[PDB]
Order: structure tokens, then sequence, then C-alpha cells
RNA sequence: AGCUUUGCGCAGUGGCAGUAUCGUAGCCAAUGAGGUUUAUCCGAGGCGCGAUUUGCUAAUUGAAAACUUCCCAAUAGCCGUGACGACUAGUCGGCAUUGGCAAUUUUUGACAGUCUCGAGACUGG
């Protein structure tokens, strides 16, 4: 592989070190603010961490956050199904 | 169909080769054996 | 790692999933076989 | 384990046919190696 | 058994190319396509309902001489803004997959 | 060793167990099961439940290839475990060594 | 006419395949490569550089692995009851749906095992 391979494939190592010590890198005590929220990800990215982003990237890729929050609403909504007279419920909704 | 989901290695130093050797078989289970069985006793049957 | 195959875990062996054994203690094996004068041999032979 | 190698023993029939075939033709057939012993012994004199 | 693919055969092969630019290419391939063997037929899968073309598109040859030349020339050859990727079109119809399901079992 | 003895059922149990086949609120238990099932009643692996929370999602689908590649997996498993020994003994019978 | 030798080509069985198989356009090479054995003898490639097509199928991740989907509403036995109807408060037929259908005469199991030459016997401690 390419000299620039053999660097992207040396910086490896470094992406999963500030993945790994992201909650207290990515705070807003280490880097004051201008909070940078991730695309289509609930994540703010106090600082231009762009190793950091692009793993946050990665693990949020394909809209993970929203299925995310459309699988915990389903799940809930099946456990209020479950329960729905021994609370007195009448029904859920789904809101839009 | 015949194909198992589950080989018993009876000498311990198997069971890693397998892991790695069926990787296409996620399927099946690879465990060791704590009891050992002569097989070597069929080799001494003059047929095989 | 899987519960190794025990005197009191050997009853899985007998349900519908079905199970191998691989012993392979025996693949490689040798003969040793002297002549007096001269030196002494060893020939590996067929193992299973 | 007989239905699996059944077919490829047909199937290596079928192959060692066809070597037979393209041994079969292109064979000098009766008088093609009467007209080659010829011209090999009939020279140019 | 969608009716639409009988626009092309006559008994000519049929050479698939994907990987193509959704924002162009409607008559760009045939463009492209059209100096090899005289007028033929190249259509491009633009969906239906959308507007949006799914990537693939088919490009029939009168020959399989004419077919080996164009494949070697035109693989990965910039087509509008994609380089166009290109194999032997399958057309797993009813017709040949009975057939298929049928020599499973000999 | 232990046969199902007729007029009995603890033999069958020592048989299955020894082939590993086993604001003054309400005030009570709620049972929350959170389960995961497709159309069939299986009972759907987290990867699985999550493609097709995704399916409908995106609301795109499998192509044909991966779902004739999943169907018939599952027929694959239904088949396997709906159940060549015989034939073996038929064909060492009619000569003991198969040797494939 | 038959047998047969050598070289080449084709196909087939089998074997081998990173101290293997090649390319070399760079150089050298029978006007001699390369030689510790036998050297007034042997005789073929050598050094470097550079390589290790195609089709089919499986499996994995991925939302999607490239050949022209989900959801809602409705339709697809008996005892009672309500009307309609028929026949003399009673009886009968069809229709309808607002409770029930595991406790001896039926539809929620006196069944299961054993033995003897289509027929019987034994046990359920």
């Amino acid at each position: 592989l390419t000299n620039a391979q053999r660097s992207g494939l040396n910086q490896i190592p470094n992406r999963r070190f500030t993945l790994w010590w992201s909650p207290t890198i990515n705070r807003a005590n280490v880097y004051v603010g201008f909070q940078v929220q991730l695309d289509l990800t609930g994540i703010f990215m106090h600082g231009k961490i762009p190793t950091l982003k692009i793993s946050l990237i990665q693990i949020f890729r394909a809209h993970l956050w929203q299925k995310i929050h459309e699988s915990i609403v389903m799940d809930l909504c099946q456990v209020f199904d479950q329960e729905l007279d021994a609370l007195e419920i009448e029904t859920v909704q789904k809101e839009t | 169909e015949e194909q198992p989901k589950q080989i018993i290695v009876t000498r311990k130093g198997m069971l890693d080769p397998l892991e790695v050797h069926l990787l296409d078989f996620p399927n099946i289970v690879i465990k060791g054996s704590e009891l050992q069985l002569p097989f070597q006793a069929c080799l001494k049957v003059e047929k095989f | 790692t899987e519960p190794y195959l025990s005197s009191q875990n050997y009853g899985e062996l007998f349900s519908n999933q079905i199970i191998w054994f691989v012993d392979d203690t025996n693949v490689y094996r040798v003969t040793i076989h002297k002549t007096f004068e001269g030196n002494l041999t060893t020939k590996p032979i067929n193992g299973a | 384990p007989t239905k699996v190698e059944a077919h490829v023993r047909a199937q290596m029939a079928k192959r060692q046919k066809a070597h037979e075939e393209a041994n079969a033709a292109r064979k000098l057939t009766a008088e093609q190696r009467k007209v080659k012993k010829i011209k090999k012994l009939k020279e140019d004199i | 058994e969608d009716p639409s693919l009988l626009e092309w055969d006559a008994d000519d092969f049929r050479i698939f190319c994907g990987d193509l630019g959704n924002e162009v290419n409607d008559d760009i391939l045939a463009r492209a396509f059209s100096r090899f063997p005289s007028f033929l037929k190249a259509k491009v899968i633009r969906d239906k309902r959308t507007g949006k073309t799914k990537g693939y598109g088919f490009v029939s040859f009168k020959d399989p001489s004419d077919y080996v030349r164009a494949m070697r020339e035109m693989n990965g050859k910039y087509v509008g803004s994609r380089p166009i990727k290109l194999r032997k079109s399958m057309w797993k119809d009813r017709n040949l997959d009975v057939v298929r399901k049928k020599q499973k079992e000999k | 060793e232990e046969p199902i003895v007729n007029r009995g059922l603890a033999a069958a149990l020592l048989l299955c167990q020894n082939k590993g086949l086993l604001k003054e609120k309400d005030g009570y238990k709620p049972d929350v099961k959170i389960e995961y099932v497709d159309e069939t009643g299986r009972k759907l692996t987290p990867k699985e439940a999550f493609r097709q929370l995704s399916h409908r999602f995106h609301g795109k689908g499998s192509g044909k290839m991966k779902t004739e590649r999943r169907m018939k997996k599952l027929d694959e498993e239904a088949l396997l475990k709906k159940m060549l020994g015989t034939v073996a003994l038929l064909q060492e019978k009619q000569k003991p060594y198969i040797v494939l």
C-alpha cells in the first residue's frame, strides 16, 4: 500500500483512542464551546475534533439516532399496548 | 442437512484452529472434551 | 468457552441436534524400526 | 452418496466419450492411412 | 412479468451497464453506444412516481462479435459523470428458472 | 439408559434433562416482555430486528437476490430442524469402506 | 499389413504448483552459459528486474450488495333471546345476535401396557 495509505493505517489507532476518550475530550470544559451539533445525530462536538467526527459519524451512520429513537418509541408503545387495561388506558397514539 | 452444529475435539489443541477454519459456518459449536475416547483402538482393529 | 464434554454433559450427545467428534490424535503417526548394525529408521505411516 | 457421483459418473462418461469422439473423428478412417502410407513410400523420382 | 422486456429481443444480446449517474444519462448512453452497431434500442431504468434513475441500463446489441469489442472498450469509460460497469444480462424469467429448478433435482 | 416407562412421566423428565432439552399506586408486578418477532412468529435476532426496523425506516427493503438467499436460508433451517446412515448401510451391504 | 521410435499438437486419468511456473523489451550465451566430483574433463541456458486470466457458488457486513413495500375498514353447531311467518298460551320452520357450552346419555376421552392359538386371558400393588 501507498505511503499515504500506510499513514492512514497508522492513524487508525489514534481514531480508536480518540473515540475511546471521547466523553472526556469532547466535553465543554475541555474545549470551550463552538458547539457544532453532528449532522442527523444529537451529538454536540465541542471543538473541531475531526478524527472524533469521523468516528462518531461512522458509528451513527445511516440515521442510527432516529432509528434508536424510533425503536425505543415503538417498543415503549408495545409495552403500553401490553399493559393497556390494567393502567386504565383507552389507547395509545404514536404522535406524528 | 447433514452438516453438524456441534463439534467436539478430543485433543484440546484443535478447537482454536477450528474456530478459524469454520468462520464460513458460525452456526456450529466447537467445544472441547473432558472425556477422551480411545479411537486408537480403531487403529488397533485389523480392518481399519 | 463452551462447557467441555464432561461425564455429566455427554447426555446432550444424543438429542436431535447432530454432533460430531473430531479425534485428531492419530493423524500423524510413525514407526521406529531398528536394524542393529548400521542405523535406525523412522517411517511415517498413514493416520486418520 | 451414489447419486451425486452417479451424476458425475455420467458426466465423466460424457467427458471420456467426448475424448473418444475427438479421437473418433480425425482417425485416418480406413484409406487415409493408405494414402499417407503411399505418400510416405512413393517418393519424387 | 413486466410487459416491457419484449422491445429489445430479436435473439440479440443485451449488455448490462450499471453504476450510472442518476442526474443524467436518459439518452446519453444511447449517444455513446450509437457509433457501434447501427440505430439500436438502449434504455435506462428510471423508476416511476419519482423520475429518478435507478442506476443500471440495458443496451441491446445486434452481434456477440460487436458485443465483445464494445464491452472491452467501454468498460469504465467516462459516460455522463460515473464510469459504467458492464456485465451480462440475467433475464431470469419464469420459463428459465422453471428449467433451473428442474435442473436442481437432477 | 432411561426408558420412557409406561404408566410413568418422571422418566421422561430424567430423559429430557439428560438430553439437555431444558399517589396510592396499584400494587402489582408489570411483567414487561419486550420481544421482537417476524410475521411467522419466530423470535428475532437483534441484528435482523434492527434490519426489519431499518427496512421499515428507510422504506426500501432488500433486493430480490438477498431475499432469495434469506428465504432459502429460513427453509434450510426448517428442513434441517424438522428431522444417510441407512443409505450407508445399504451401500455397505451391497458389497465396508465407502471412500469419497 | 501390423508392430514400433523420436519430436510436436489435441484431449483424458492422475500428480505437482512460491527453492513452483514463467515474462524479460536490460545484458551475457555453443565464436561457450556454468562448473569445488573425474579438469587436456563436463556442455545449457545464466545474472539481475518483474510477475503470478476466466466462469460458478457460498458466507458476511451494510438500510440498500444492484437485471427493469407497509398499514386500515369490511366480506369470503347447539342451548336462550327478538321479530317475521306458519299451525293449533302451546308447537314448528327459517333468519338474526347483545350470555353459555371439560362433572354419568354423547363433542374434551376407561385408557394404556402384557401374553396365547379371526378369538380370549393378565396387570395398572
